[PDB]
């Protein structure tokens, strides 16, 4: 086929030919604002790009149909991107997050490849024929470095230089080019970092590189051009177009840049998701964020057992393990403002508050298969019943205990009454009892009832003055809580004795709590920070993350033990109640009613 | 004005479903209501438009035939009705209004009002 | 020459040749968001289009160059806008607004010409050969009207019609165009609205309208194209374009459709403004809004005295004739909070507070020549010493009352108390003392004291609750104040004695006062009114305008008799005194200071 | 971040003149500060632009030789230098900036923060 250059510039991809040398057209393309970085893939005859103003990566026919946006979530300022032709997998480097990822050209089986040490990655160039990726960085000291096409034996190649740009591959010659801006040269050397060339030293402002045959073409934005010379010498110097400002990116589209080999273009590398080229020319199996890779070496398992903890306008997961992966931001869309968050281990869906909308929703992991469950009233805090399939949700505006199926049909109101102000909310169906915290005028409350609201108890009333979060751990019988005011986080026995302190020191705004395995997990709004004491007393209270706003809440999932589930009375059909199933302390159970319905002489059903 | 939708829920292949967008704190009577839709990793795409007062309705290409905008003698409310649905339907389907009766209907930026969206899963 | 057609769709203007081979190019224009109405100045070379999503009219050349935007202020539903290309006027139609209005074809001299009576303009066209004006209505009930080029003898022309739409004039046949939208009609009449012709009436759906020779054309909403046919039989039907999705306006442009004659061509007729068309085929010079003409016919002088009332972002003004013309908003930029306005009627400017600014602007009625006076602080009311070229104004901030000349050079605070809280104020400088409302904590005051702060005295200090707003007529002695919680407007005389409630009904909030002459104008924020009451006594309480949102302030400016002006003792440069100049009841002057500083023995001069 | 232009008023023509922004939350290692102008019925122009880390300057046609962008070493203020001033320099000079460094800076849309803009009008 015939070669042409495509660059990027304001919200436009044109097309210049170099039979004419001249033929400027643009690519049909809708929605774009910002294009920056440019590839292709000249087998599916697909380009892709980056936009920085909308935080995402795209991609298209040369057509102009087929326009899909392959990562919309969790990006910054996506400087650097580049495409696996050979393993069919799209690369990435964020500015703003510090990270390079890699994902299949259409976007499944997000993964994160480099994140530990890293400051401000910008340009980014792949070798899959050898299985190395090179990038620069405009960290704290500039640099270029280099890494298996894994993430794995990163090294630094190039530390003598510049906050370095556009940097290509000459895959004929083995030669690597650069633009350094910081000295407005453009600059070479070998695939190992040596022998430094100066290609050219006059230039006014190059910026974007691109090499094809027996030259180099550049954009100055200082002569608003595209521009090519001699790769070797530097001269024979022409301008292919002019009255060209700021051009961001230029590339060759021709099959002779994306030649070569591996094993990953033949069948995956018998992958089941992620193909990843290695040295020499070899590959190695990969796995989406947080998944492992299975004894075969070639399939992955999701993850079982994480932390999820919610922001304003993002829900994240968080695993721990000895790689410490780094957290990702699930993608969820058209959150406003996340108040709390829940997790069904059964059918594997998260659920959520959202204050500005005043609804419960529910989704899956990867943002698929939406649902509002409830939807004036506002939400505050809600509490899963897996057992019975219930959800109990506190309302701000009337002040209820509000019970309400998965599937989004009402089962009533357990608790409701004149000076009550029901907040935070946590459900123990292994015992039958629920535990809210009620925020009376001046008379701040930490109470329990049976999950039908009767057997009302106030466990404690004083050294409380804003409790605001509640968890439970039903095995070790124990409910902690957490006081805005007087900053400190405490726990007691689930009969309301030996009430302690746990922390009450280098606290400012604890807003969330949960439990891990013995780790009592909380986040700090006012501090943006996520830590941990060991309930064992064996360790101590470390930090996991800090930096992070607007802090919402936290919730960990343990891996749902189907035995030890299906053994619950009420797994089964709800135990015969037609609507609340209450557990006894002889284990089996009763049946209850909402407060505007009462329990039948069958005691299974209510009537009104 | 605000809107809301509802009748979003997952649905089978063939099957059909009704949407809704209450409306409130006007008359509408020099609204128009438009539908729009949004798949991840898509534009978001023009479904179906109406004029409150006209009666005047308007289609894209890809639901003609199979979808139907309507609008509530009583209760301040379009629905859009949705036959033959196939998996690629599937989207969140947004409501929108502008108080101008005659303009591009598939120019989601110059519409004023726009509701929370809800989503219909199409297996 | 040759002719071509125009047409707008989306953000883009385009071209279409007639000769030629459809050359479907686009008009390079930038800043466009939804383009709707069109129409051309041959002689120019130039196009006009409205933006309804911008509500701005601009022009431009055909090649891109000199683009205006040449009405930019109280635009909401810009539909119909038609050139006259005789006069070289601009007349435009807004539905929101319900007014026809004409300018200059730069913008200048802007003016109404139909505002009472007319429910929801569409489409507009004019014919100034002979001095008519043709527009349809979307009203209550649907018609085409009829009037003079200068908004005389408005005839209703076509009674029995649906909502018409591009409405388009054959000059050389006398005949009427227009698309029935609701009836999908292509109908044309005589220029009298009489023997009614169905030109098409199995079109799918006709909308923009235009016509040429033999031949009309019309977009098609639902063929997605632009046709053409003869404009008598309405047969020999042809496509000129298709997969032209949602065309709004289209236009020939070609001279031929721009011919005539009349003597505002020739001299403008004399006119010093505007010269406006007027059966048959002659013309009358117009003035712009609330101008007189002067006994010449030919000459528009400025309005000497009006009112000014501002919203939360705008400043409107408001004269009171026997035409009773309309209100208009003032071409002020970048208003955004309006909390008080004032008036200096020596170099007529605005003055003005700016709450969410927190800042003190200044700039004449045409906009321009804006600066800022005062720049943390939280400037509340302001009043200016027209004598002293001085402002007061309280900060709400710091609870004091500060003074600064007209250029921003400070003076200095002349009043400052521990409990003190200073809002509203109104400057005397003919009898040198000030009035300003103190909301001190549940004891609420309107205290009187010298214009450097000495001499404090307490008015009243019963009954009221939230003195929100001051008035004072030094030729009548009378303070008046509006308070908004007790809901009333009492008076009093300047000495304090003899305070009497005027109005205390049918009162919601009153947060503004000013005074004509005899009249007590005031604004009730809540109703959205402005209301007025005869303080003479002969006439009753009248309503002047309704439906006004987010009023703030009004304003009463009187002409300036100058011999009487410089008879004051501090107009001829502050009588010698360094900072304040204080008229003594014997009618000499004397000097003081602000708080910061003492007079010296000179006793004109202050210092530290 | 907040921006606060001044030094606007009014000066003959030939004459000079010196703008200023102040800066808060000054995360400026990161930014561009840009200048721009709007004169009455006018499309917004870009009159300068530079990065606050690395000293890079660009400058629009009508401006060049005539303006100059330059940075404070302890105040955290971008100056505009305006030589030799024309009429047709009158507009409100408006200061904006961006948490990115190399992009289109003509490009207003995407300038992230914005001042209240000061008046120059020029005799
Ligand atoms: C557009 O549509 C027209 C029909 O609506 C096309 O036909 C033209 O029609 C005229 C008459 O309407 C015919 O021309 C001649 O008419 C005279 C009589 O002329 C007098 O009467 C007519 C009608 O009352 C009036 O308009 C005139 O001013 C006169 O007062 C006959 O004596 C001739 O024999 C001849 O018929 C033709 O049918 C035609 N005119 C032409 C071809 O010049 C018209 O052709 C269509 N135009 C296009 C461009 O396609
Ligand atoms: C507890 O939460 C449930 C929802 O989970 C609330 O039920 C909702 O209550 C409203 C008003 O009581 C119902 O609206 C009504 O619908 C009927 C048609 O059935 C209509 O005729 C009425 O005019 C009104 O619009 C709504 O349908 C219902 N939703 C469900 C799913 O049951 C309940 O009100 C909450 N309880 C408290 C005390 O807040
Ligand atoms: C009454 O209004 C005047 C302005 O009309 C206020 O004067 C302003 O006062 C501030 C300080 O409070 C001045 O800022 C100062 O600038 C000098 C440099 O000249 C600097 O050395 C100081 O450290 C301080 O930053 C400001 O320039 C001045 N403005 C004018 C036009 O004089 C006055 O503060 C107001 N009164 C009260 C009680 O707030
Ligand atoms: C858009 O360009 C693409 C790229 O060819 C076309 O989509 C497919 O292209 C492959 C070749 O890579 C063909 O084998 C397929 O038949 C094409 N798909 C379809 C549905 O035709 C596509 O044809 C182009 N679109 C237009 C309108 O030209
Ligand atoms: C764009 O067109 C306009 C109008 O055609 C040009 O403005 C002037 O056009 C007249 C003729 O109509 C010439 O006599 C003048 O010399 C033109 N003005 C100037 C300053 O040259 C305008 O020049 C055109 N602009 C471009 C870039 O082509
Ligand atoms: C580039 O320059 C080298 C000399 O350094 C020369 O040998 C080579 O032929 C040149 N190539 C082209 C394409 O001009
Ligand atoms: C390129 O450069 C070298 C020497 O400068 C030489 O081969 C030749 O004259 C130049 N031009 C071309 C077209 O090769
Ligand atoms: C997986 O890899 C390890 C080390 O790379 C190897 O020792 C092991 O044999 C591999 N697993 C299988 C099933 O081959
Ligand atoms: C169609 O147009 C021709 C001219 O091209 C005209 O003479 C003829 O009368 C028209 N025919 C009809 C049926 O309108
Ligand atoms: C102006 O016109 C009015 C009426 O149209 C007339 O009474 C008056 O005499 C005219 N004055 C002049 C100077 O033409
Ligand atoms: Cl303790
Ligand atoms: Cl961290
Ligand atoms: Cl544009
Ligand atoms: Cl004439
Ligand atoms: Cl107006
Ligand atoms: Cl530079
Ligand atoms: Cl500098």
């Amino acid at each position: 086929p015939e070669a042409f250059l495509l660059f990027s510039r304001r919200a436009d991809i044109r097309r210049i030919s170099l039979e004419t040398n001249n033929n400027n057209v643009a690519i049909p393309l809708t929605g774009v604002k910002e294009a920056s970085a440019l590839d292709f893939d000249v087998t599916d005859n697909r380009i892709y790009w980056t936009d920085i103003s909308l935080k995402t990566i795209s991609r298209a026919f040369m057509n102009g149909s087929a326009l899909e946006h392959v990562v919309e979530f969790g990006l910054d300022y996506p400087e650097g991107m580049a495409v696996d032709w050979l393993g069919k997998n799209l690369y990435w480097a964020d500015t703003g997050t510090n990270r390079i990822e890699v994902s299949k050209l259409d976007g499944q089986h997000r993964q994160v490849l480099v994140w530990k040490d890293l400051d401000s990655p910008r340009a980014l160039a792949l070798d899959p024929a050898e299985g190395f990726m090179y990038w620069t960085e405009w960290g704290g000291k500039p640099k270029i470095d280099r890494a298996a096409m894994d993430g794995s034996e990163r090294t630094t190649l190039v530390p003598n230089v510049g906050r370095a740009n556009g940097l290509t591959i000459d895959y004929a010659k083995r030669r690597l080019y650069w633009t350094d801006l910081d000295t407005n040269l453009i600059e070479s050397s070998n695939m190992l970092g040596l022998n430094r060339e100066v290609i050219a030293d006059d230039l006014p402002h190059p910026f974007g590189l691109t090499q094809y045959q027996d030259y180099i073409y550049w954009t100055d934005w200082s002569r608003r051009s595209i521009e090519r010379a001699n790769k070797t010498s530097g001269q024979n110097r022409t301008i292919i177009q002019g009255h060209l400002d700021y051009v961001m990116d230029i590339l060759v589209f021709h099959s002779s840049r994306q030649s070569g080999w591996n094993e990953c273009a033949s069948s995956n590398g018998h992958c089941s998701h992620l193909c990843l080229a290695v040295p020499v020319g070899g590959f190695v199996c990969g796995c989406p964020a947080h998944y492992s890779l299975n004894a075969d070496n070639r399939t992955c398992s999701a993850p079982t057992t994480f932390l999820l903890f919610s922001q304003k306008s993002a829900i994240n997961r968080m695993v721990i393990d000895e790689q410490q992966s780094p957290d990702i931001i699930l993608p969820i869309h058209s959150l406003r403002n996340v108040r709390a968050i829940d997790y069904d281990p059964l059918d594997k869906q998260l659920y959520w508050i959202d204050s500005r909308q005043n609804m419960i929703r529910k989704a899956q992991e990867d943002g698929s298969q939406g649902f509002t469950v409830v939807v004036e009233i506002q939400p505050y805090d809600l509490s899963i019943d897996i057992y019975s399939r219930y959800i109990y949700w506190t309302c701000e505006a009337t002040n209820v205990i509000n019970v309400t199926r998965l599937d989004g049909r009402s089962v009533g109101v357990v608790l409701k009454g004149e000076q009550d102000r029901p907040r935070a909310v946590v459900v123990n169906p292994e015992k039958g009892y629920m535990y809210f915290t009620n925020l009376q005028e001046r008379s701040p409350k930490i109470e329990r009832a049976a999950l039908d609201g009767t057997e009302r108890e106030v466990l404690f009333f004083s050294g409380l003055s804003k409790p605001i979060a509640l968890a439970l751990d039903s095995r070790l019988g124990k409910l902690f809580w957490a006081d805005s005011d007087l900053r400190r986080i405490e726990s007691s026995d689930l009969s309301g004795a030996n009430r302690i302190v746990l922390e009450d020191s280098n606290i400012l705004q604890p807003v969330g709590l949960t439990v891990f395995e013995n780790w009592l997990y909380w986040i700090d709004k006012q501090q943006q920070m996520i830590e941990k004491i060991d309930m064992t007393g064996r360790e101590g209270r470390t930090k996991v993350q800090a930096r992070i706003a607007q802090l919402s809440d936290i919730h960990a999932v343990k891996e749902l033990n189907l035995q030890e589930y299906r053994q619950h009375p009420c797994a089964q059909d709800n135990g015969g109640c037609s609507h609340i199933c209450l557990v006894k302390g002889d284990g089996t159970t009763r049946c209850s009613c909402p407060m505007h319905l009462v329990l039948l002489q069958d005691e299974l059903s209510c009537g009104a | 004005v605000q809107l809301q939708e509802s009748g979003g829920c997952l649905v089978q292949a063939g099957g059909s479903l009704r949407l809704s967008c209450a409306a409130s704190g006007s008359t509408f009577s020099t609204y128009t209501i438009g539908w729009f839709r949004q798949a991840p990793g898509k534009e978001r795409e023009f479904v179906a438009a109406i004029h409150w007062d006209g009666g005047q309705t308007y289609y894209a290409d890809s639901v003609k035939g199979r979808f139907t905008i309507s609008r509530d003698n009583a209760k301040n409310t379009v629905y859009l009705q949705m036959n033959s649905l196939k998996p690629e339907d599937t989207a969140v389907y947004y409501c929108a209004a502008r108080g101008r009766r005659y303009f591009d209907f598939t120019y989601s930026d110059v519409y004023d009002y726009w509701g929370q969206g809800t989503q219909v899963t199409v297996s």
